[PDB]
Parts: structure tokens; C-alpha cells; sequence
């Protein structure tokens, strides 16, 4: 879908998508998730204990 | 005050709405333009709806809730008020001239009669009062319509099940559909206006013909007579859908006649040349092919 | 014609000139109806009823009127591909009439001719015409002035 | 291919490369050889070399190096509670399913999707089936495929509390070639492909078996008849996977077509004599009526 | 039979075709009479047929027999599929007819209601006709599903053996003698299908090669004339070598359905010729020439000489009338259209005229219209609406939202004129609907139950008003490419391949006709010795040089030479006519000089008008070039001028 | 300025209906008395998704 140029000038455009270049990403948030936990876990709790 | 502003508005509305109005034949009178207030109730509505939205709208709740009140009743009535008149129309061609069909129906008739004069004057007094929001204050017109729209829907039920259990006694009159089946229905009394439907419920057939008091045969759309062995015989009054029954079931006989007739000829041993005068076109050809059959059998 | 080729300021102005003909201003758009076309001629024309043609739909005087639809060509076309406005301006051309659309009668047209303006189909906007409407007028291109005589 | 150009050598790619190219029209041409430091590879251009296809399309399946994963093994395996198998015409896995579910947790329900009532019955037993836990199968789901957009589209869809209930598995039969199913439904059910093809004398053993169940409604020489019209089935139904060789299109023969040709035949044998020659009209009826009826082209006639 | 080699292959040929037995044992006697086929047996409705057009007998007819007998047999639907231009539904017909059934049929995608396609097979189930659909593969897809699954209800019914059955939320009764038939036309995508829940009720075969040449034999044969079997090769082969040579256009049919068209079209010549091929080659040329072109009508032509050799007087004089009054000149094209509308208004209810802008296909109707009113002595009333000016709503009528009143469009209202009140008489008289404009889709749409056999015209309101035959449509349109293969196949089509009339016949017939404008208002003795200035001052042999010259040339909004005379004549005469007034006083060298000035002008404008500029200056000099040198030469900017308060 | 937001399934238009509870109102660029019903969100303060 196009919109007008007008739109997407003012507008601030978001993709929420999955358009199979998010796999790269997401097999490895799912590999470390599984190989190394600790650091995934600490990785999520980054922001919160800080 | 982002609100009174809005009510307002609303109301100055309503106080100049107006349906337009125009008779048809006799009595009832029809409006034109149902679209456009069913809409603007409708967007007022929802803007009163969402009004309770607004941090201001507290106070004021009671006079927004009113008119919403007001409004909703209305739509109440619209909603129904449309209907009863689409319906009813639709109606009237089929029951309140025609005197023939309303005679084998002196009920949906009978009550189509009341609903009649009943909506004529609830409608009559309708337009009198100059405005459509004051059609909310009427004394007993919501519930005249729902009576209305429903005791309608129980005629035009009430028809199409008639007409349907109609059918079923000659099933042929399920090549008609509704309105000529109508018509022969109440031509029963003439039985010459039947002759029309010949084509349309056997196909082979074109017209029908009579010696005034009994069929003596029929005639094919090609042009051929085909002559009965037993004429029919109609009295003044009596029902179609019998005599159809039995015209059906002579004309098969009648083939079958000529059928044995012919080919019992041609057994004898008559010149084909003979026959082709004396009979139908059916008979002689089934003629020909079962002796044929016979005789190219007894040839092998 | 191009654009400044004149075909507005020149035609305008022969109709505007002389006596005999009255000019009756129509600009024709991508989206027109015959009804526009219609109630353009409306302040200039009334309709008479003779015996002779019938219903006639002449202009309100005795000398005549010239309908002048610049950019005639922008008009779109059906999804079967016909643009009825021009179909109509043929109607008139061809038959001198038209049907009047709602009462379902003839109408004669007396003393009115048909005139138009455009560019080329090859710009962007325009449309064909139908040779079925544009055999009955003479084209006439029209163009930059000499450049001695700008 | 994908696997083994980034793992293994330059020399190993274009000589697998080059082998492809050969099998397909797009090239022909001898491969480096290197030699026993690439064993299977010279395994397969071998293959390729002695001109047997099959064994060298399977050799990157067995050099895939993995096991297969059975219908029961999916099925058992999958957590979900809808299947779909597809197939082409030529065979159903009915029977399968069938065996699969005597072999695992019984609860087989085959429903046919016929008429008005077998779709009321259809989902009167899938209420009930969900509820009670019992294996459903609908066959040939795309015959009724209006009722699918409206009824069971939403019906597998608005419905994730499906788990909630007990152990259910809803199968649905599918034809490969035939009208393309929901793809939303396609996608929330666990798909399969239903490709196990009988052998001839299979087929000819199974048809003459499906024809002694009925008793004797016949005399003797209608059995022979019977025995023939098996292996006349089962070499025209074989005949239509060869495809350009053998029959020109792809022609399906159903059981209706066995049903139509036998009934053919017992009156035949029931209106004549005992004498061998009624052949001559036997043999016309099948080839132009019964069978070749359904055939366009003269040249499979 | 007689020509079989033994008594085995006698039997076997006697066994593949319909014999008819009778049973003589008992009463019941309208289940006497039976058929035997394939050893499968069929009993004899007696339903009366009356005398229909009965099919000629071909082997793949009754194969067809063979497959629905043997469909029949176990009551499963019988269904075909094969190409356009055999024949299927009306091979069920005739299927019927042999065992003395009516078999009812439903034509698919012709704008029918669903209710009433409900109704009629709730009618023949419990009827227990057969019933037929034609192109059952053209369906929307709801109504498609609906009837479908209708057709198994009452198919499973009838092989379960239910007294009752329950379809479409509709409960009837079923006759054990219901059947239904399925014919299936093919689209680009291949042999169409029956969808997949009727797949298994029914018995698919397909309908391949028609025999087109034992059909013509006999049916030549019925006729009795000369060689059936000769004729009917040369015919036969003769269409097919149409097919293969002539080019592939869309609305091409050579078909047995053509060639029908020929056999039967073939008897009415016979009376004013004789039986031979003569007559078939009057009868070709009449019903095939009319919609091939330029080409395809040499070829038609070429091919005819190489296989088989080679009302006129009358109604030939009356159009010579007729052009003579309109002042239209007869060439061997305009009286060929001319002739071949006449030839097809008699079999023909609506009529289609195609051809390019200025082709003359109004001057051809109008003119054999006008020349029957002479002939015939039946008055024409005609109807000129130029389509697409109208929408639907203003053509053919509305209804009001509410109200629910009905209002005549102009269609009908003209329609109304004729039929329910007639003041005068429209008995005696034709009358001609002609649509000028270009045919889409949609309004044929509406009138396509006029096109019909039905022959009513279908209002939104059910006022169904039927049509006379005094009725007479006509399309007169520049283009086909849009129109419905269906419009085409229900009117008859005339091709209009090249102009009707010479270039220099049309600019004899402007030049009379301005002349006669004047004759109104002017004098006699000023019309002859200026009509005589006019025609005798330029020649058709500078001319067509000027014309071919105008050829090569850009015309921005180009228009083809043989439209821009109009401009051309009108222009001129006009313009010499302007100046009458100063043609007593002056010398006789000087008019002529005038004259060619005038018409020099009007010439350039009327072909060049439309170039640069550059290219006017150009074609000036093409002017003055290709008429007299002595003749007044053209300039650009060269003018007439008279002195103002003088003569000169 | 305003976000515009891009899914093929779209899951974003029931996050932002699930963070603003009831005060989401939904409306469409095509569906009829859209720009009324705007009009409404906006004078009483509804949260619009279109
Ligand atoms: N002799 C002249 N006298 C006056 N103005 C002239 C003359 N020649 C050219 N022009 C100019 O030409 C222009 C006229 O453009 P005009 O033809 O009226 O628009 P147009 O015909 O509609 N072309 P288009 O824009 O494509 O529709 C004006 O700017 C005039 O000043
Ligand atoms: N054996 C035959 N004898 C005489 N005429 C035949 C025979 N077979 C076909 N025809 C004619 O061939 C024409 C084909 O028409 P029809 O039977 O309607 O074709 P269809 O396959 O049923 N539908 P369509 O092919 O689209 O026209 C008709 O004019 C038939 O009369
Ligand atoms: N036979 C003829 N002899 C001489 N002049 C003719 C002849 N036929 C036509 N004309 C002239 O050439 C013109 C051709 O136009 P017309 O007869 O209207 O055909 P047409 O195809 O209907 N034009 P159109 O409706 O725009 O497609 C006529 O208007 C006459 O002026
Ligand atoms: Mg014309």
C-alpha cells in the first residue's frame, strides 16, 4: 500500500513485521536462549537490577 | 461549552424535521426519503452515545440522557415504521384489488383489511402532527407498527405456503411460478385462460383445445392436433389443479392409444403412406421402430 | 492545439466579435455530464412546441448560438471504454437532437452549433475521440505564431 | 547443497555442481575426479553415469543421512489436534488412517461428507468427538468446501480451548489437485502428504479380495470374468502414472468405474449363453462406454 | 447388417443401437413399451412430443445413447463435456424424445434467478422429468454450490431409492423416475468439470466429433435433391477449409451449427432456383459472407471456385429507388450490404452493423428500410436512440425507493407505444429500435430476454412485456471487441469490411445534396448555371491525386480522407454560393478562376486544416500543382475581396 | 506527529486496544460515516485507531 508522499513526510512509520530477515535475529535470541541462559537471562534483567 | 453546544444542535434538528409525503391510489400515505433521518438519528445517537466520554458531560448527564431517550424510541419506531410500509405495499398489488384472489383468501384478505384502516389512521394522524420527533408521544404507534409488521409477515407467510401446497397437487406448476399460477388459480371459472400456461408447464404442448363444455385434445407448439379419446368434461365451477390432473395423465393415454392403433395397422399390414395421414406424428414413429425392431430381428 | 496556440483567446474572440453568433461558455472536465452541457444552454435557449418538428429547443432570439467546450477531450470513459458526453455531442451534431432524458420525448435542436477546443491525446489527461464524433467537425491545428508575427 | 558448498571444498561443489547439471538438461560433462578422497561422490556420478535416475536423485537422501519420519510417526509426535492429508486422487489413506489408529488409542470415526446429513452428522460427531476424546476423520473434505469457509474455518479457528479438551485428533482428507483449501485453516493444522502407491499385483490382489466378501450372486464363469476385470483395472490404473507414456493426460479410474464394468459384465453373462463368444461385445462397452468415456483425446482411446 | 462379414459382428452392431420392444402380458399399459440398448433396459414414458426437428442418426449419437443408458441403469446423472459446436444438450433432447420424455432445461448464466432454477427442479422431482443443464459449467460460485448440492439430494435419493428427500432447506417428494443431465463447456483452461461432490454421482463422456458429414447427407437427402452424399462432402469439406484458411477472429463459427444453417437456409431458395449446387452456393454466400471482411471474402470466394462452380429483380429496382431518392450512389458493395441486410431482416429479429467511422452502414439500413415501405407496402416506424447517452436507468427504466412505483424508461415506453395502447395501427407495419452508439455488456444484459427466444422484455418490477414481431432491433456500432459472444450468437451480424461508395460518388452525393439545401431557397435560373460552375470546374482525376497526397501528411487528430469531404463539398458550395450575387456582372474567365479559388480553399482546409502549418504551405503547392497550372494559384495568405460601397 | 503502523496480521491494533482498555475507538479510512465518528473521538477524547 502507497500512501501519499504528504503521509509518510509528516508521519512517524513503524514496521512491526516479519519478513524472513527477522529469522537471522530470531534463531539466535532462540539459540542463546537454549546454549548460554545466564546471559540471556541477564541480558532481559539488564535494565531491572540496575 | 463543548457539550450544550453539541445538544443544542441536536435538538434544532428535530424540532424542523420533516418526512416527505405522497399518497398513492387510495388512503394510505406513503414517505418518500427514509435513509436520510434513519441516519441522522443514528449519527445523533452515537454522538450522544460518546458524549459520556467527555469529563464535563457529569452534570449535564440528565439533559444529554433525555434526549437520547427520546431518540432511541424513535429508532424504535423507524426501524419498524419503514418495514411495515415496504411489506404492505408489496402486499396490497397482490391482495386489495384483485377480487378473484382475494375471494380463495377471504382470510389473509380479511385480515389485510384491518391492518389496513388500522396503519391509515395510526399514519394519518402521523402526518397531522406537522413533525417526526413527535411521533414518539402518539399513544400506542410502536406497538401499532410491531402488531403491523408482524401479523403482515404472518400473511406473506401465510401466501407462500398456500401457494407452495398449490403447487403440489399438479407439480407441473412449478414450472409457472407465482403470479401466473395466480392467474389460473382464479380463471378457473372461464378455463380459457389456462390455455396460455400450456407451453410453459409441458413444452410439447402450445394450447389447449375445447368444445365448450369438454376438451376434446391439445395442440403442439408445432402444429399438430392430438385428439383425446375421452373429451373432458368441466363444470361451471370447478378447480383447475383436477382437471390439469386428469388432461395430463388423457394426453399419455391418448399417445398410447394411437400407439397400439397404428402399430397394430401396420401389423396388418397398411403402407405407411396410409397411416402418416391418420395418425399423430408419436404414435407412428414408435410404431415403426418396434415393428422394425421385430422385423430386422427375425431378418438376422 | 499546444498551449498559447490561441485556440481560446482566437475563438472566443471571432464568436464575441461578431453579431450573428453568441457564444454559450462550457469547460468541459474529466468529470462533465450532459446535464451540465443542458443547463448551460438553459439561460440562453428556450424550449417552444411546434407541429412542424415537434418539440424544438432553440436560443431565446432569432441569431444564432454557438456552444464552445474547451478542453473538450478531458471527459473519461465507461469501464466498457465510451465517454457518453461526447456520444451526446455526436447526437446532437448527427441528428440535430436528443432525447429529453426523464419524460421520454424528442427534442429538436434549432439555430445551435457545436464548437470545442483541446490538446493533442498524446499529453497526459486527454482522451481518444471517436471518429464517430469528430467526422462530423473540421479540425483545425493550431499553433505557435509565426515568431515574426510574436 | 546448501549444507556442503560452505562446508566442504571448491573441487567437491563444481563436480556436484557439474553432476546436477548433467541429470538436468543443463549441461553434460565429466567431473573433477579426484580420487577415494571423495568416495560417494564417485558413488553418485556413478549413479548418474549408468543411467538409473531414482537411485541417483535418493543418493543425496541417503547421504542427507537421516530417518524418515513415518505418518505414525508424525501423527504420535505432532501435539496439535488437527491434520490434514492431502493425496492425488489416485489413492486415500482411509485405509491407513484406519491402521493407524487400531495401532495407536483405537477411536477411528470415518465420516463422509456426502449430503445435508452427513454434514449435520459431521458436526454433531465432531461436538461430540472433542468432548469424548475419539479419533474423527472427514474424508474428502473439499466436496462440501462452502460449508468449510463458513462452519469449520472459524470452528478449528475461534476454538484454541481445542486443547482443553481431552485427547482428540480431527483428520481431514485433501486432494492435491482440486480446490484450494482456506489458508489460515491450512496453516493452524498439521500437514501431510499421502503418497503410498500399491504395486500391480497388489492391486490385483486386493481388488479380487473386495469381491468374494459379496457371496455368490453369480455363476462360475463370472468369477473368471470378475479375475479379469481386476487385472484389467490394475494394469489401465498403473498405466496412468506413466503419464505421457502409456496414456497421454492424467486419467483417474475410480472404483466406479471397476463397479460400472463388472455390472456391465454380469449382465452380459446373465442375458446370453454359456458360449465363449459374447467377448466381441465385451470388450467394445468397456473400452468405449465404461472406460473410455471419460477420454477425450483419441490417441489414449 | 447386410454388409457384415459374419453373424457374430452382425449381432455385435445390432446390440449397440436402441431397439424398441413391446411387452405383450398384462394391463398397465403405459409401462408396456420398452427400449433395449447395450443389454440394458429403459421403459417408455408416454409424454407427448408433438413433432420435433428430430436428429439425424450418427454413431457418436448413439454412443451417446450407450453411455447415459448405461448411466441410467444404476440412476446415476449422466453428464457430458466437449467444445463448443457439437452437440449435448441437444443430444439429451432427443434422448427424451426416444423413450417419449420432455426433458426441461435449464440454460446456465443467462441471467436466471436462483428461485426459479429451485423451482423447477423441485418441479421435475416430483414431476419426475429429466432434467438438462446447458453449460452447468458457467455458475457463480454460490449458485453453483446450491443447485450442486441440490443435485446430490435428490441424486443420492434416487440411488438409496428415499421416497423423500431434504435439499436447500426445502423438504419435497421424489419421483423414482426423476433424473438429471449435465452438458460442460470447456474454457481456455481445458474440458470443464463437474465440482467434486457431483463427481461421484454422476458418469462423465465426452462429446468429440459431430459427423458433421452423414448429418448434411441426410438432412440433403430429406430435401431429396441431386447427390446428398457429394454435396454434403464438398460441404462439409468446404467449411473446414474456411476454418483453416481464413483468419481467426472471435466471432467466426463454421460449425455444424453453421452448416445448419446452410441445409436449412438451402430450402427456401429451391423454389426461384433449382436443387443443385447452385442453390447451395446461393445459400452459402447468404448465410456465411455477411461477417467476413476484406479478406475472408476473397478466400471465400477462391476456396468456393476450387471445390464446387457457379425477389432479385424486384426488390433491386426498389433500393435503386431508394438511393435515387436519398441520392446515394449503387456500387456492387452498397447494393451487395443493401442485399444482404434485405436477405437477413427476414430471418433475423435484431441486427448488428459494424464498421468504421463513415463506412455507410446508417445509409444502408435506412435505404432498405425505406425501399420495403415502397415494396412491401408496411410502414416503417423508426426509433433512433443513441445508447450509452442514457444510462440503464433512463433507457430502460427505474423504480422509486420507497414507494415502490414504477417509471417507464425510453426503451420501454416506446415499447408500451406498441403494444398495450395502440391508437393508430401498428399491426401493418415494422418497426426499427436502432442503437447508434457502442454496445457494452451491460444493456444487452437487460435486453438479452429480448434477444431470447422468450421474445419479452424483462422489467425490475416483473411486468414482463412481450414483443411482437413487427418488432425489429437494430446495433449500429464501430467496434465488437466489447460485446458478448452471446449477443452475437442471438443477432445477426453485418460486416462492414470497406466504404460502401467511391470517394468521388460521396462528393456527387454532398454536392446534391447542398445543391437541393438550395433549391428550398433559391431560384432555378441561379441553381443550374451554378450547379454546372460547381461540378464541371474540378474533376475527379486532379482530385485523387490531391486525396493521395493528403495521404502522406501528419494530421494532428487525424481524421480518414473519405470523412473529411463532408467538410470539403459543404465548404465550397457554401462559400461559391455566398458570392452568387456578383456572378451576373462578371466575365466568364473570371468565375472559373473564382470558383477553383473558392474550392481550392475549401479543399486545402478541409484535408490540411489539421497539419503544422508547414504542411499547409506544402499541400498549397500540392494544390496548385496537381489541378491547372493556369488555374489560380493558392497562396497562404491569398483572399477574395469585394470593394465596399461598389461591385468588383 | 502521528505513529503509522505496519502489520500484515495485525496483533499491534489489539496491543494498543489492550493498553487503553475501553477508551480505544476503531475506525476505518473506508467504511461510510468514518468522518463523523471522527469528529466524535476527537471533541470528547477518545483514543482512534483508524
Ligand atoms: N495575437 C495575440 N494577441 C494576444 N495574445 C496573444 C496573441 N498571440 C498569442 N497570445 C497569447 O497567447 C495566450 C493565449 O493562450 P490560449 O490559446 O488562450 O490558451 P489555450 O488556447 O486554452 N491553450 P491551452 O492552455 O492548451 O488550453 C495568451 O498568453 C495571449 O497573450
Ligand atoms: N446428430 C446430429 N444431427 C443433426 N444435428 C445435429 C447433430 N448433432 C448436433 N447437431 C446440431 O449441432 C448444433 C449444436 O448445438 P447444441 O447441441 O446446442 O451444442 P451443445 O454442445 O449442446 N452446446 P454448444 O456446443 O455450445 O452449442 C445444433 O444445431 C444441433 O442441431
Ligand atoms: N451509397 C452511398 N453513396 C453515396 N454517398 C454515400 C453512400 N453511403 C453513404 N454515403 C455518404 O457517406 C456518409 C457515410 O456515413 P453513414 O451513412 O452515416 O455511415 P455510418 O457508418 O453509420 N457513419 P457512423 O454512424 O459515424 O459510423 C453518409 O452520411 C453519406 O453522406
Ligand atoms: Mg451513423
Amino acid at each position: 500500500g502507497d500512501i501519499p508522499i504528504f503521509l509518510r513526510s509528516r508521519v512517524r512509520l513503524v514496521h512491526f513485521v516479519t519478513n524472513k530477515e527477522s529469522i537471522e535475529t530470531r534463531i539466535f535470541d532462540i539459540t542463546l536462549t537454549e546454549e548460554n541462559a545466564e546471559m540471556q537471562r541477564k541480558r532481559e534483567d539488564l535494565i531491572k537490577l540496575n | 461549552f463543548v457539550i450544550e453546544k453539541s445538544l443544542n444542535r441536536i435538538k434544532k434538528f428535530w424540532k424542523e424535521a420533516q418526512y416527505e409525503v405522497i399518497e398513492h391510489s387510495s388512503g394510505l400515505k406513503l414517505v418518500r426519503e427514509w435513509d436520510v433521518l434513519e441516519q441522522a438519528c443514528k449519527e445523533d445517537l452515537e454522538e450522544l452515545v460518546s458524549m459520556k466520554a467527555s469529563n464535563y458531560y457529569k452534570i449535564f448527564e440528565q439533559d444529554c440522557l433525555d434526549l437520547e431517550s427520546k431518540l432511541t424510541k424513535l429508532s424504535e419506531i423507524q426501524v419498524n415504521w419503514v418495514e411495515v410500509q415496504f411489506y404492505w405495499l408489496d402486499l396490497y398489488g397482490i391482495l386489495g384489488e384483485n377480487l378473484d384472489i382475494q375471494n380463495f383468501l377471504p382470510l389473509e384478505t380479511s385480515k389485510f383489511k384491518s391492518l389496513t384502516s388500522e396503519y391509515k389512521m395510526i399514519t394519518t394522524r402521523a402526518f397531522q402532527l406537522d413533525t417526526t420527533i413527535e411521533v414518539i408521544h402518539i399513544p400506542n404507534f410502536d406497538t401499532t407498527l410491531k402488531l403491523t409488521i408482524d401479523s403482515l409477515k404472518m400473511i406473506k407467510s401465510s401466501l407462500s405456503t398456500f401457494l407452495e401446497r398449490q403447487r403440489r397437487q399438479f407439480p407441473r406448476f412449478y414450472f409457472l411460478g407465482n403470479d401466473d399460477l395466480l392467474k389460473i388459480i382464479g380463471s378457473g371459472k372461464h378455463h380459457d385462460q389456462v390455455s396460455k400456461f400450456m407451453k410453459k408447464m409441458f413444452g410439447s404442448i402450445e394450447s389447449i383445445i375445447f368444445l365448450e363444455d369438454f376438451i376434446t385434445g391439445v395442440r403442439s407448439v408445432e402444429g399438430e392436433v392430438l385428439n383425446l379419446n375421452e373429451k373432458i368434461e368441466l363444470k361451471d365451477s370447478i378447480q383447475a389443479q383436477e382437471w390439469l390432473n386428469i388432461l395430463d395423465t388423457e394426453i399419455k393415454l391418448s399417445v398410447f392409444t394411437q400407439f397400439r392403433d397404428c402399430l397394430g395397422q401396420l401389423k396388418d399390414g397398411t403402407d405407411i403412406e396410409v397411416v402418416v395421414s391418420k395418425y399423430i406424428f408419436q404414435a407412428i414413429l414408435l410404431s415403426a421402430q418396434v415393428m422394425w425392431t421385430e422385423l430386422v430381428e427375425k431378418c438376422l | 492545439g499546444p498551449p498559447g496556440s490561441g485556440k481560446t483567446m482566437i475563438m472566443n474572440n471571432a464568436l464575441r466579435n461578431s453579431s450573428l453568433y453568441d457564444v454559450v461558455g462550457i469547460n468541459f472536465s474529466k468529470d462533465t455530464t450532459t446535464e451540465h452541457i443542458l443547463s448551460a444552454l438553459h439561460r440562453h435557449t428556450n424550449y417552444v412546441t411546434t407541429s412542424k418538428g415537434l418539440t424544438l429547443l432553440p436560443k431565446s432570439d432569432i441569431k444564432n448560438l454557438v456552444l464552445f467546450c474547451d478542453e473538450i477531450n478531458l471527459p473519461k470513459l465507461d469501464k466498457y471504454g465510451s465517454q457518453n458526453v461526447v456520444l451526446f455531442l455526436r447526437q446532437l451534431m448527427e441528428k440535430q437532437g436528443f432525447w429529453k432524458t426523464p419524460e421520454n420525448k424528442w427534442v429538436t435542436i434549432e439555430r445551435i452549433h457545436i464548437v470545442g477546443a483541446c490538446n493533442p491525446p498524446t499529453d497526459p489527461g486527454r482522451i481518444p475521440m471517436s471518429e464517430r464524433f469528430t467526422r462530423h467537425a473540421a479540425i483545425l491545428y493550431l499553433g505557435y505564431p509565426s515568431g515574426k508575427s510574436l | 547443497c546448501l549444507y556442503k558448498f560452505d562446508i566442504e571444498s571448491e573441487q567437491y561443489k563444481e563436480a556436484v555442481l557439474t553432476m546436477i547439471g548433467v541429470l538436468s538438461e543443463s549441461s553434460d560433462g565429466v567431473p573433477k575426479l579426484t580420487v577415494d578422497t571423495n568416495d560417494d561422490l564417485r558413488y553418485l556420478w556413478d549413479y548418474v553415469t549408468t543411467k538409473s535416475y531414482i537411485s541417483a536423485l535418493n543418493w543425496f537422501k541417503n547421504e542427507f543421512f537421516v530417518d524418515e519420519w513415518n505418518i505414525a510417526d508424525v501423527v504420535a509426535n505432532s501435539e496439535n489436534n488437527y491434520f490434514t492429508m492431502a493425496s492425488e486422487r489416485d489413492v486415500d489413506g482411509t485405509f491407513k488412517l484406519i491402521e493407524l489408529a487400531k495401532a495407536s488409542k483405537e477411536s477411528l470415526k470415518i465420516i463422509p461428507l456426502g449430503s445435508i446429513e452427513n454434514l449435520n452428522y459431521a458436526q454433531e460427531e465432531i461436538s461430540k468427538s472433542k468432548i469424548e476424546g475419539g479419533w474423527i476423520l472427514l474424508q474428502n473434505i473439499q466436496m462440501s468446501l462452502s460449508w468449510v469457509k463458513t462452519y469449520l474455518h472459524k470452528h478449528v479457528e475461534e476454538t484454541k480451548a481445542a486443547e482443553e479438551h481431552e485427547k482428540f485428533k480431527m483428520f481431514m482428507t485433501c486432494h492435491l489437485t482440486g480446490d484450494k483449501l482456506p489458508a489460515p485453516l491450512l496453516q493452524r493444522t498439521d500437514r501431510v502428504v499421502y503418497e503410498d502407491i500399491p504395486g500391480i499385483l497388489d492391486t490385483v490382489k486386493d481388488l479380487w479380495g473386495s469381491q468374494f466378501f459379496t457371496g455368490k450372486i453369480s455363476g462360475v464363469w463370472s468369477v473368471y470374468c470378475t479375475f479379469l476385470l481386476s487385472w484389467f483395472h490394475a494394469l489401465i490404473t498403473a498405466r496412468t502414472r506413466l503419464v505421457p507414456h502409456g496414456f497421454s493426460k492424467k486419467y483417474y479410474f475410480n472404483d466406479c468405474d471397476f463397479q460400472f464394468a463388472s455390472v456391465y459384465l454380469e449382465n452380459v453373462l446373465a442375458t446370453n449363453s454359456t458360449n465363449n463368444i459374447p467377448w466381441a461385445q465385451v470388450r467394445d462397452h468397456i473400452a468405449t462406454i465404461v472406460y473410455g468415456g471419460k477420454i477425450d483425446e483419441e490417441k489414449d482411446l | 447388417l447386410k454388409n457384415c462379414s459374419t453373424k457374430e459382428e452382425a449381432r455385435l452392431l445390432w446390440a449397440k443401437v436402441q431397439k424398441f420392444y413391446q411387452k405383450n402380458d398384462t394391463l398397465d399399459d403405459l409401462n408396456s413399451v420398452f427400449i433395449s440398448q447395450s443389454g440394458y433396459l429403459l421403459q417408455y414414458k408416454f409424454e407427448y412430443i408433438g413433432i420435433p426437428e428430430r436428429l439425424i442418426y450418427t454413431p457418436l449419437l448413439l454412443i451417446g445413447f450407450a453411455t447415459l443408458t448405461d448411466s441410467l441403469h444404476q440412476k446415476y446423472g449422466g453428464c457430458f463435456f466437449g467444445p463448443a459446436g457439437t452437440g449435448k444438450t441437444e443430444t439429451v433432447k432427443a434422448f427424451g424424445q426416444n423413450l417419449g420424455r420432455v426433458v426441461v432445461v435449464f440454460n446456465c448464466d443467462d441471467s436466471f434467478d436462483y428461485q426459479v432454477l429451485s423451482r423447477l427442479l423441485v418441479g421435475i422431482t416430483q414431476i419426475g422429468a429429466w432434467g438438462c443443464f446447458d453449460q452447468f459449467n458457467r455458475l457463480d460460485e454460490k449458485v453453483l454450490s446450491a443447485v450442486s448440492a441440490n443435485i446430490q439430494q435428490i441424486q443420492n435419493g434416487l440411488q438409496v431409492g428415499k421416497s423423500h428427500i431434504t435439499l436447500l432447506e426445502e423438504e419435497t417428494p421424489l419421483s423414482p423416475h426423476t433424473a438429471v443431465f449435465i452438458t460442460l463447456n470447456p474454457g481456455y483452461n481445458g474440458r470443464s468439470e463437474l465440482p467434486e461432490n457431483l463427481k461421484k454421482s454422476f458418469r462423465e463422456f465426452s462429446m468429440k466429433s459431430p459427423q458433421s458429414g452423414t448429418i448434411a447427407e441426410m438432412i440433403l437427402q430429406i430435401m431429396g435433391f441431386e447427390d446428398s452424399k457429394s454435396l454434403a462432402s464438398k460441404i462439409v469439406h468446404f467449411l473446414e477449409l474456411l476454418s483453416s484458411k481464413c483468419s481467426s477472429m472471435n466471432h467466426y463459427h463454421f460449425g455444424l451449427r453453421t452448416l445448419k444453417g446452410v441445409l436449412r437456409n438451402c430450402s427456401p431458395l429451391i423454389s426461384e432456383f433449382g436443387e443443385g449446387e447452385k442453390t447451395v452456393v446461393e445459400s452459402l454466400k447468404r448465410v456465411i459472407l455477411p461477417s467476413l471482411g476484406d479478406t475472408d471474402e476473397l478466400v471465400f470466394k477462391d476456396e468456393l471456385s476450387k471445390i464446387f462452380d457457379s425477389n432479385s429483380k424486384a426488390i433491386v429496382q426498389c433500393l435503386k429507388d431508394a438511393g435515387q431518392r436519398s441520392g446515394f450512389s449503387m456500387s456492387e458493395e452498397f447494393l451487395k450490404k443493401c442485399m444482404q441486410f434485405y436477405y437477413m431482416q427476414k430471418t433475423q429479429q435484431a441486427l448488428i452493423l459494424v464498421g468504421k467511422a463513415g463506412c455507410g452502414k446508417t445509409a444502408t439500413w435506412k435505404t432498405v428500410i425505406d425501399a420495403m415501405a415502397i415494396f412491401d407496402g408496411h410502414a416503417n416506424v423508426v426509433y433512433v436512440i443513441d445508447t450509452k447517452v442514457l444510462t440503464k436507468e433512463s433507457l430502460y427504466g427505474s423504480m422509486l425507493k420507497a414507494t415502490l412505483e414504477w417509471r417507464d424508461g425510453l426503451f420501454t415506453s416506446i415499447l408500451r407505444r406498441v403494444n398495450d395502447d395502440i391508437t393508430g395501427t401498428f399491426k401493418n407495419s415494422r418497426i426499427w429500435v436502432v442503437f447508434d452508439s457502442d454496445l457494452d455488456p451491460e444493456y444487452v444484459e437487460a435486453m438479452n430476454s429480448v434477444l431470447d427466444d422468450n421474445k419479452i422484455l424483462t422489467l425490475p418490477n416483473g411486468e414482463r412485456l412481450p414483443i411482437p414481431p413487427n418488432f425489429r432491433i437494430l446495433f449500429e456500432t464501430d467496434n465488437l471487441d466489447h460485446t458478448t459472444p452471446a449477443t452475437i450468437t442471438r443477432c445477426g451480424l453485418l460486416w462492414f469490411s470497406t466504404d460502401v461508395c467511391s470517394i468521388s460518388s460521396k462528393i456527387d452525393h454532398l454536392l446534391n445534396k447542398s445543391y437541393e439545401a438550395l433549391d428550398n431557397k433559391l431560384s432555378m435560373f441561379e441553381l443550374d448555371k451554378l450547379k454546372d460552375l460547381i461540378s464541371d470546374s474540378f474533376d475527379m482525376a486532379s482530385l485523387t491525386n490531391i486525396f493521395t497526397c493528403s495521404n502522406d501528411l501528419v494530421h494532428i487528430l487525424g481524421v480518414r480522407t473519405f470523412n473529411k469531404l463532408e467538410t470539403a463539398v459543404q465548404l465550397a458550395v457554401h462559400l461559391i454560393s455566398s458570392y452568387r450575387q456578383w456572378f451576373q456582372n462578371l466575365d466568364d474567365k473570371s468565375l472559373k478562376d473564382v470558383i477553383t479559388l473558392l474550392i481550392k480553399r475549401s479543399l486545402l482546409y478541409a484535408l490540411a486544416g489539421d497539419s503544422t502549418g508547414e504542411s499547409q504551405r506544402a499541400f498549397i503547392q500540392t494544390i496548385n500543382t496537381y489541378f491547372g497550372h493556369d488555374s489560380q494559384e493558392l497562396s497562404d495568405y491569398s483572399t477574395i475581396v469585394i470593394a465596399n460601397d461598389k461591385l468588383s | 506527529a502521528v505513529p503509522f503502523l505496519l502489520d500484515p496480521s495485525s496483533h499491534m491494533i489489539t496491543v494498543i486496544s489492550n493498553y487503553y482498555g475501553n477508551k480505544t475507538v476503531l475506525l476505518s479510512f473506508l467504511e461510510e460515516g468514518f468522518v463523523k465518528r471522527l469528529e466524535n473521538a476527537i471533541r470528547f477524547g477518545s483514543v482512534v485507531i483508524i
